[PDB]
């Protein structure tokens, strides 16, 4: 029995914890990237008339208001889902924490070494009746 | 493993002056630490440090290798640094639970200790007998087939 | 809970409460800005509801080891 | 004054081992207290799990009861009605 | 499991909520329904306190709450109480976000409109499931039974209905509906234990008389004779240990709280008990189907489980109906689900499967819809 | 952490004031709460001679002082002796300035409006603190045990107090409050001292018989039997040498004084004793979470660290209540200093931060702020 | 030698705390040690007593197990003589 092996078990689980860390983010930001290319369109300088321009613009003002719709009631959802969320958080700290609340404490930190505090009270009424004399 | 070398490379001044003060009370002239067993209690709890007695009967279950009570300086200065508590936390349980959302691949609610061997086996280390079985042992430490987040928890609690 | 103040307040922020306006009677330079303008907000949307689903996706991971606890602490 | 400096040394070395004790009295304290939390705390979980034990016991055995009466009684038609 | 879709079998009854998938033998999820909210100040910080405590919950922490049931009989009295119940029994357990999964809803007979509509209303708009389907709570129980025929007497908590149905077709004109049920007996119950000493007033303390009527309460075979015996002997006094000790007696109140059903006129009502409603609906129906009715009369509900009230209702009923005839009283050992056995069973079937008020259906009718064809 | 601040946690209390920073294990100083004017003339010119002595200074100077107590029973009698022992407790025995430093004074329950708003006027004006919050001595002591339910006797010096709690809502109509503690113990005893010889009269010797109860009394498991084996063997008679010699011996006086906590009527009070005071408690509570304070019993303050008391205290509650119940009486080593520990944990948690009654709040509505929301 | 007397003085006062201290230390440790053995002895039959009621319960089980199978067989009877 020994439990040597943890420092190096804590070293190769924090590098692939890094690892897996950039390698999410970088997924993520691709992968949004590529969603944002697959839905918004860039606009054009050229190629279109004001008529055309104008029918695009209501077009979109109409595309617009129907994913702001879906984003709106999504947006929604996650709300309701975050507060069920920190409702079962709560849920379980009353079922586990409520014995561990009062462990978390410090104490022991100034009384631990006052150990010449009546020492030098008596060092003090010495120096005082030496100064009476 | 080097860790303690590097901890000797960086001995903090504040507890050197404590463990000299330790070097004082043992070596009473020309000593060659006897390493008595009341005595390394009797330093650890004058110190400020609260060594839990546990530890204190670890210490007297482990020296003293060479039979005649003779321990290296060096050791007992590894030891005397490492068993003093030089940690923040380890981490925080935010970080802790985000690198539990990376491990579980399996998104199964928790990952598995065969799971655990593959990964740190895709990081490109050696294994040996101080890796393998108690790694996994104490990584499922109930035993339930399965490291929950709990197990996860505490098998690195505390730790950097 | 009074679910008719629930639909509501869904039908306002719907309909409402969101940036509602109709925005195709203005002049071409001014139609071409407020149309970059609103494309640009909707794009901040569309990053909003990527968002949105990563994070619903995480607390979907959350509750389930929330049920997981609850089962292996009961 | 010679003879009141030897009794100050001589109370000096009591003082000493009075503080040793101490320390070792303070020592045991703790070690006493914590044998008895773990202890206490194994009182709890044996009393409530004697709980359960027994509530089960207590309901299953008033199924068993009802169960055997009806089938009892359900007996007793049969022959009726041959 | 897996593809495929699965249907939520819910019953809302009053008293306890019985839930659960399409096609099982047992409800999931058995909890009683009331929301409770605290009554008192609450010192300690961050305990982490809720406001309502729904089902389950509520009858540990009974103590320091005010619990109300949401349901009176059969009809909703307090709208936003039973969505919360709702919302509980979905989210937590049984774990399965509504939006996937059609529901089975159960209404006792003859009861308002306006309690109906709400309730599609709310399934449809606030929880949003794809499809929802009422279905009265008499049928189902026939359904568990195996048979298509018989008279079934659906002694739930709240209110007591008596439908007849004879090879499939309902008789509209035949359901007798009677509000004693198993309520007013536990407040019945909870009034004449005070002829001993034992006061019971607080809401939270009817709970405690509920568990002593379920535990020791049972019905008499010979209301007289039983009543003559236990002013003489003493082998009927069974005690019981209160949540706290101090044991009590219940000496005849014993088969007194369950007879109520047989003579209403112990609460003051003045109909007839449940032995000659069933009676008096037979008689109302057809002169050539009477035969069938009577050999198949089916007992359902929670309130029918008394020790011995399957040998009463057929003494009495032999006695009112023609010597001729056979009556046969059909009690199935699981009668409390059975209801929600039969609902399980009308919601696996295939032929069922395009009876369910569908939400584009809804949205083209409002909710009125469900007194329509889809029924 | 970082920024911000370290809250005082003081505890004013009836015969030792307690006080420290937020967050540690023990109170960092501790002292009787005794204001003590010269009596005599004075002779010596520039002896440097002081007009009051307070706290642990006038307990070796008590040679020629007159102390007297600034709180009689949990009330305030003399507010400029209580304002001079904040000074002194605030500058001279923490040394740290109260304008930058948050404060938690404690109270007992069921007191005087007055008192409460004066205390509050003081720290505010005269000390001029940035925010502080007044909380029930009986909470903090529930705190420092772990719980979150039971009902905690917090007999201390000079009121005895009995507040039952559960699931963190404290039930304000079972509290029940009696006025015998420590001080009438200490007064019983240097009257019954009298039948042996030894006599007490000046304040001064009060702190005397005081010493001698803290040393040498015991509370007896049984009393008659105690009484009796007094009378005939002399094992008891324990001896203890005066400030001056001339030792005393203590027969059956030991364990006589603190039997008044069981018997009131020692000292004429009609009142019945701790030990049926807390099943009185008990029985008001509802009848549902009557087993878990039953279970739960804690013990607090002071006067409760007699040799003893927490097996006659259980053996008198298990006479009272109900035989199936199990009673458990919860006596930590750490009793005297339990509220102020409580005091500690409550001022450091974070979901309290928000409580304190912050003085613009104060400038708002007086000082009768205390009565509203911010308890 | 007026200083080294009191010197003296204070050392004896430190031998009494000292002595105080040793006192009550015991006392403390002789309560614990009171209730860590009545503690364990009642941690013992409380377990012992629990397990007897485990085995009854499963005991019941079987029992209950038995009377099922043999109201299936009663109630099979009694349709087919219906």
């Amino acid at each position: 029995i020994s439990a040597s092996r943890k420092l190096q078990l804590k070293t190769l689980m924090l590098q692939i914890a890094k690892q897996e860390l950039e390698r999410e983010a970088e997924e993520r930001r691709g992968e949004k990237g590529r969603a944002l290319s697959t839905r918004c369109q860039p606009l054009e300088l050229a190629g279109l008339s004001f008529a055309e321009l104008q029918d695009l613009c209501r077009q979109l003002h109409a595309r617009v208001d129907k994913v702001d719709e879906e984003r709106y009631d999504v947006e929604a959802k996650v709300t309701k889902n975050i507060t069920e969320i920190a409702d079962l958080n709560q849920k379980i700290f009353d079922l586990r924490g409520k014995f561990k609340r009062p462990t978390l404490r410090r104490v022991r930190i100034s009384a631990d070494a006052m150990m010449q505090a009546l020492l030098g009270a008596r060092a003090k009424e010495t120096l005082d009746l030496r100064a009476h004399l | 493993d080097d860790i303690y070398k590097a901890a000797v490379e960086q001995l903090t001044e504040e507890q050197k002056n404590e463990f000299k003060a330790a070097f004082d009370i043992f070596v009473l002239g020309a000593e060659d630490g006897c390493i008595s067993t009341k005595e390394l209690g009797k330093v650890m709890r004058m110190l400020g440090q609260n060594p839990t007695p546990e530890e204190l009967q670890e210490m007297i279950d482990e020296v003293d290798e060479d039979g005649s009570g003779t321990v290296d300086f060096d050791e007992f200065l590894v030891m005397m640094v490492r068993c003093m508590k030089d940690d923040s936390k380890g981490k925080s349980e935010e970080e802790l639970s985000d690198l539990f959302r990376m491990f579980d691949k399996n998104a199964d609610g928790y990952i598995d200790l065969e799971e655990l061997k593959i990964m740190l086996q895709a990081t490109g280390e050696t294994i040996t007998e101080d890796d393998i079985e108690e790694l996994m042992k104490d990584g499922d430490k109930n035993n339930d087939g399965r490291i929950d987040y709990d197990e996860f928890l505490e098998f690195m609690k505390g730790v950097e | 809970g009074k679910r008719q103040t629930e639909r509501e307040k869904k039908k306002k922020i719907l309909a409402e409460r969101r940036k509602v306006l109709a925005i195709d009677h203005l002049n071409e330079d001014q139609l071409r800005e407020k149309a970059k303008e609103l494309w640009q907000s909707i794009y901040n949307l569309e990053a909003e509801k990527f968002d949105l689903q990563e994070k619903f996706k995480q607390q979907k991971y959350e509750i389930n080891v929330l049920r997981n606890r609850i089962n292996d602490n009961q | 004054a010679q003879k009141d400096e030897e009794k100050m040394e001589i109370q000096e070395i009591q003082l000493k081992e009075a503080k040793h004790i101490a320390e070792d009295a303070d020592r045991k304290y703790e070690e006493v207290a914590r044998k008895l939390v773990i202890i206490e705390s194994d009182l709890e979980r044996a009393e409530e799990r004697a709980e359960l034990s027994e509530g089960k016991c207590a309901e299953l055995e008033e199924e068993l009861k009802t169960v055997t009466n009806n089938l009892k009684s359900l007996e007793a038609q049969a022959e009726k009605y041959s | 499991d897996d593809e495929e879709t699965t249907a939520l079998v819910c019953d809302n009854g009053s008293g306890l909520v019985k839930a659960g998938f399409a096609g099982d033998d047992a409800p999931r999820a058995v909890f009683p329904s009331i929301v409770g909210r605290p009554r008192h100040q609450g010192v300690m910080v961050g305990m982490g306190q809720k406001d309502s405590y729904v089902g389950d919950e509520a009858q540990s922490k009974r103590g320091i709450l005010t619990l109300k049931y949401p349901i009176e009989h059969g009809i909703i009295t307090n709208w936003d109480d039973m969505e919360k119940i709702w919302h509980h029994t979905f989210y937590n357990e049984l774990r399965v976000a509504p939006e996937e999964h059609p529901t089975l809803l159960t209404e006792a007979p003859l009861n308002p409109k306006a309690n109906r509509e709400k309730m599609t209303q709310i399934m449809f708009e606030t929880f949003n499931v794809p499809a929802m389907y009422v279905a009265i709570q008499a049928v189902l129980s026939l359904y568990a039974s195996g048979r298509t025929t018989g008279i079934v007497l659906d002694s739930g908590d709240g209110v007591t209905h008596n439908v007849p149905i004879y090879e499939g077709y309902a008789l509209p004109h035949a359901i007798m509906r009677l509000d004693l049920a198993g309520r007013d007996l536990t407040d019945y119950l909870m009034k004449i234990l005070t002829e001993r000493g034992y006061s019971f007033v607080t809401t939270a303390e009817r709970e405690i008389v509920r568990d002593i009527k379920e535990k020791l309460c049972y019905v008499a075979l010979d209301f007289e004779n039983e009543m003559a015996t236990a002013a003489s002997s003493s082998s009927l006094e069974k005690s019981y240990e209160l949540p706290d000790g101090q044991v009590i007696t219940i000496g005849n109140e014993r088969f007194r709280c369950p007879e109520t059903l047989f003579q209403p006129s112990f609460i003051g009502m003045e109909s007839a008990g449940i032995h000659e409603t069933t009676y008096n609906s037979i008689m109302k129906c057809d002169i050539d189907i009477r035969k069938d009715l009577y050999a198949n009369n089916v007992l359902s509900g929670g309130t029918t489980m008394y020790p011995g009230i399957a040998d009463r209702m057929q003494k009495e009923i032999t006695a009112l109906a023609p010597s001729t005839m056979k009556i046969k009283i059909i009690a199935p050992p699981e009668r409390k689900y059975s209801v929600w056995i039969g609902g399980s069973i009308l919601a696996s079937l295939s032929t069922f499967q395009q009876m369910w008020i569908s939400k584009q259906e809804y949205d083209e009718a409002g909710p009125s819809i469900v007194h329509r064809k889809c029924f």
